[PDB]
DNA sequence: GCTTTTTTTTTTCACAATCCCGGTGCCGAGGCCGCTCAATTGGTCGTAGACAGCTCTAGCACCGCTTAAACGCACGTACGGATTCCGTACGTGCGTTTAAGCGGTGCTAGAGCTGTCTACGACCAATTGAGCGGCCTCGGCACCGGGATTGTGAAAAAAAAAAGCTGCA
DNA sequence: GCTTTTTTTTTTCACAATCCCGGTGCCGAGGCCGCTCAATTGGTCGTAGACAGCTCTAGCACCGCTTAAACGCACGTACGGAATCCGTACGTGCGTTTAAGCGGTGCTAGAGCTGTCTACGACCAATTGAGCGGCCTCGGCACCGGGATTGTGAAAAAAAAAAGCTGCA
């Protein structure tokens, strides 16, 4: 079961996120659409993170690899060694 | 004859107020962690992750989706709906310059 | 800590560019000040300029 | 890609429009210059389907 | 009606023609002098007795028209998203809000 | 030394032309005034930064490069006037 | 501002949420950090009018 | 000319960071390459890396 | 107008969510202590840039003519938006199932630090050719006028799908 | 099937707008020239970082309990969206008015370059105290239970606007 861990992003988790963004009523077609978007997000961020890892010659991805990736993507993050 | 039932939308609003009030992560940690490691596979094999790298990624993802939902919502309301649909998300991401 | 580093990098980066554009080898308190006007919103910039000006003046008097 | 856009418009010399058509019609160049404005470039011919005459 | 003989084009036909015309061309669509006065006028609010390179005014106009032409693209989508063909101030306002130009 | 509300020189036809290039087919009357406000804000923001670069360089003349540096700052990079 | 948000929650110590409340409720700080994510901050309570019961 | 100067600044700047993040005083061909991978889209990066590698190889052999 | 019904209205009751008491226990904020370093001090030396002085680029103002564009109104169509209405996609709540989260243990990859040594890059002085500005030319390309071509819109003429009618199986 | 109609076709004609050509003329792309300054050559000197070698951090795997969260299913309400319908806001086209655009001239603020000279910042060695890691402590804060209270909405019961109907004249 699950070569697609993307399904482990449950309908409920997606509803919760949507709640915190003030969404009240949610089309059935959203949960699969959201997974589509979340993947592209992580694809782009992890790609750059892993490039920072390879360049440092490491086999371990660090919080700083992610922080540097997110900043490059215009999604600056505070609290993980900025 | 039947004790209490809430009308569609009432619990929704109840959840909105609860989650807008809290800061804890709203995706379960292990499922998220596997997805991260699964996606990492495609770029380089036998990769290790600091736990704080995975926690950084989840914070950034959750923040991104909450924010996209805020924009998706407004698009729904703009077309005089209360129900967010894919085309709402699509329009938000089009105007945000994330998508062709 | 993130916040300080973030704004450090922004001001220092703009300052770097100010000097570069004007063919200057030196970042002075004047490049920092311009950087700040460009980077901070209205009120914040006024107070920030005010505090920076006050700190330099005090320092130069106390040298 | 600009040279080709000039050739299509029966012109010898590349102008900003040829660069714009070149860049905006290429998925990848378009992404690389997604936040760049090309002076005197204009926009790609694009009329949303809903706006055309129905029949 | 009938042989009025202007051959009055239906509402939206000339509109479409103008769209094809202006999407074909790259020439600036605001009149140069009016725009140059407006630039000088807005610049007075920041500093008095300012001079402008002619290329500095042309760079501001290229920048402006590109920004408005692009905001109209996004505005048009917001109008269509609400099953209208007519752009309205709330369209522009939604575009600018989603763009993060406005709170 | 004239001001005299030159924003009205941004005519209805000129705004209609810009909307046409943007693919817009039908326009509410309310747009024209709403656009003029938007255009003003845009120029205020770009020109405020251009002029900052001017004052820092100790000049009395705004250069293309002041604008090009101003636009780049405002995430609106412009090609074909230097830099 | 964060120390004020902390006292209003009857808390001695600032946590990321007090920093988030401080920043997002200040028009200028919000602008300065308009493209920054504060880890463990959540969002300002806000519900669109059309969604409310009346 | 604007295009060349743009991508010069982007690549160089990313390289500046890569060397800074890894406590390196020196920008090498490895920093440029990693910058290119981060900055250019899929197919463009591949060609670019290919043409960059070729040119270094051919330069080093030509001394 | 009558009876009959749906729609909206209020009234009355149920149920979370919060706030005020009571308390406990865990773990990380906080602060102290050696003591690693980087900040300070006082010195020299070199050059960045402040300033004055001069050149001359290009930015500003002005005028008057032509004509393209802006303006304002007349007119009507197609658009926006309100109202109505129907089907079911979603929200709610329940019982059942699943695996996340926790706290612990056991193993070791690989992060990360030190010490050594030399390949490589900064710096310099001398050399010189690539690329600069300045200048001249001549062919692309902007603009024009004329004719060919393409698309639009109105009415009329045909083709089709729809409506009320009517008998026989 | 039959007429007998509306709805959708198609066809035919006038007309405006756009497209495509060759002709013409202007000016900037293009290339040549001569001088210059930045790239190259060959030289020294120092240290950045490649590498080996060792430490021990923290990342991974695994295990076994306890739920909280996920799952799926029934059920129905309120929402999305189709259809209808009406008023006028907006597009089109025309005549009238305006001022941009053009090409040209005249004047000089000030952009930008040069030469001079010294105040200021880089660099360095000696000194030493701020701030680092490590370590211990003790109170904040997460969590808990027991009530009272006030938000947040859901029925239920009546009131009202709406919709049926009908027999009259
Ligand atoms: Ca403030
Ligand atoms: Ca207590
Ligand atoms: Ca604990
Ligand atoms: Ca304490
Ligand atoms: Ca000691
Ligand atoms: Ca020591
Ligand atoms: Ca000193
Ligand atoms: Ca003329
Ligand atoms: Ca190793
Ligand atoms: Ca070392
Ligand atoms: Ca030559
Ligand atoms: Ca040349
Ligand atoms: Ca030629
Ligand atoms: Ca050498
Ligand atoms: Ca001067
Ligand atoms: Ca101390
Ligand atoms: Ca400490
Ligand atoms: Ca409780
Ligand atoms: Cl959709
Ligand atoms: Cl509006
Ligand atoms: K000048
Ligand atoms: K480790
Ligand atoms: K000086």
């Amino acid at each position: 079961v699950l070569r697609d861990n993307i399904q482990g992003i449950t309908k409920p988790a997606i509803r919760r996120l949507a709640r915190r963004g003030g969404v009240k009523r949610i089309s059935g077609l959203i949960y699969e659409e959201t997974r589509g978007v979340l993947k592209v997000f992580l694809e782009n961020v992890i790609r750059d993170a892993v490039t920072y890892t390879e360049h440092a010659k490491r086999k371990t991805v660090t919080a700083m690899d992610v922080v540097y990736a997110l900043k490059r993507q215009g999604r600056t993050l505070y609290g993980f060694g900025g | 004859k039947k004790p209490h039932r809430y009308r569609p939308g009432t619990v929704a609003l109840r959840e909105i107020r609860r989650y807008q009030k809290s800061t804890e992560l709203l995706i379960r940690k292990l499922p998220f962690q596997r997805l991260v490691r699964e996606i990492a596979q495609d770029f380089k094999t036998d990769l290790r992750f600091q736990s704080s790298a995975v926690m950084a990624l989840q914070e950034a993802c959750e923040a991104y989706l909450v924010g996209l939902f805020e924009d998706t919502n407004l698009c729904a309301i703009h077309a005089k709906r209360v129900t967010i649909m894919p085309k709402d998300i699509q329009l938000a991401r089009r105007i945000r310059g994330e998508r062709a | 800590n993130s916040f300080v580093n973030d704004i450090f990098e922004r001001i220092a980066g703009e300052a770097s560019r100010l000097a570069h554009y004007n063919k200057r080898s030196t970042i002075t308190s004047r490049e920092i000040q311009t950087a700040v006007r460009l980077l901070l919103p209205g009120e914040l910039a006024k107070h920030a300029v005010s505090e920076g000006t006050k700190a330099v003046t005090k320092y130069t008097s106390a040298k | 890609l600009a040279g080709n856009a000039a050739r299509d418009n029966k012109k010898t010399r590349i102008i900003p429009r040829h660069l714009q058509l070149a860049i905006r019609n290429d998925e990848e160049l378009n992404k690389l210059l997604g936040r760049v404005t090309i002076a005197q470039g204009g926009v790609l011919p694009n009329i949303q389907a809903v706006l055309l005459p129905k029949k």
